């Protein structure tokens, strides 16, 4: 692949066989000569069989067990383009066999290995995007409950909501936290953690502009405006940070 | 899990061990 792969586990399974794949196109097909013999190859790609035998198995299983939708629908044409990649492997390990020298065996070796990485490429893609689409709900889900401080006129429910949002950004916090590790683009890494650290520090000042709002509201006095218009800044504040992390979670080249 | 992962990295380096065959 050109551009940089998507996470660190990404890049750590399919980087270093893309660059084999790069030296090899150097090598024989579109580098200098590729003539002189190529050893059987019939055990080797008889070992990448059974491998990508065993990643369909997993796969069809992840598919008749996860509740996402789209992973559903995106997985399985992966196993296919894998399973259809290594039957070209096989036919050149024949036509090596029959003829070292073969170019178009040669062309089926490239052709067939890039199609496993690049339909492995697609199953992990698949995944990973399955697993932001989960830190995503959690992000909607705080979202969501975040709308809800708008009402809330007491010390009772006050308490009540501030014992749901806690865990909830707790959670949301792990979840972003762990995911920031494995960006392979500097950029995105800060960006995420920037908006997270700007919003665990709004948090006690989301519960005091509550807290304020709760007691002028159960006073005869104060002026209840002032107490609104920033409690509902506070919460318009950490919403727009919440969606510039759910928008960050969603880039890639 | 990460069994998907794994049997994902397996086929990675049986591909490897194929072009490593081939001295690539």
């Amino acid at each position: 692949m050109m551009p940089v792969f998507h996470t660190r586990t990404i890049e750590s399974i399919l980087e270093p066989v893309a660059q084999q794949i790069s030296h090899l196109v150097i090598m024989h097909e579109e580098g200098e000569v590729d003539g002189k013999a190529i050893p059987d190859l019939t055990a080797p790609v008889s070992a990448v069989q059974a491998a990508v035998s065993n990643l369909v198995r997993v796969g069809k299983e992840t598919v008749q067990t996860t509740e996402d939708q789209i992973l559903k629908r995106d997985m399985p044409p992966a196993f296919i383009k894998v399973e259809n990649a290594c039957t070209k492997l096989v036919r050149a390990a024949q036509m090596l066999q029959a003829d070292p020298y073969s170019v178009p065996a040669r062309d089926y070796l490239i052709d067939g290995s890039r199609g496993i990485l690049s339909g492995t490429s697609d199953l992990l893609l698949t995944f990973d995007e399955a697993e932001v689409r989960k830190i995503i709900r959690v992000c909607k889900g705080i979202l969501e409950y975040l709308t809800v401080a708008e009402v809330v006129e007491t010390m009772e429910d006050l308490v009540t909501y501030t014992k749901n949002l806690g865990p909830g950004m707790t959670k949301m916090a792990k979840m972003i936290d762990e995911r920031q590790q494995e960006l392979t683009h500097q950029e995105h890494r800060v960006m995420l953690v920037n908006s997270m650290n700007t919003v665990k520090e709004l948090l006690p000042v989301l519960i005091s502009a509550m807290k304020i709002f709760v007691t002028t509201k159960n006073t005869k006095s104060q002026g209840i405006e002032e107490a609104l218009k920033n409690r509902n800044f506070t919460v318009e504040k950490m919403s727009a940070e919440i969606n510039e992390i759910i928008r960050v979670l969603q880039l890639t080249s | 899990k990460k069994e998907l992962i794994e049997s994902a990295r397996k086929v990675s380096e049986k591909v490897s061990h194929v072009l490593a065959a081939l001295q690539a």
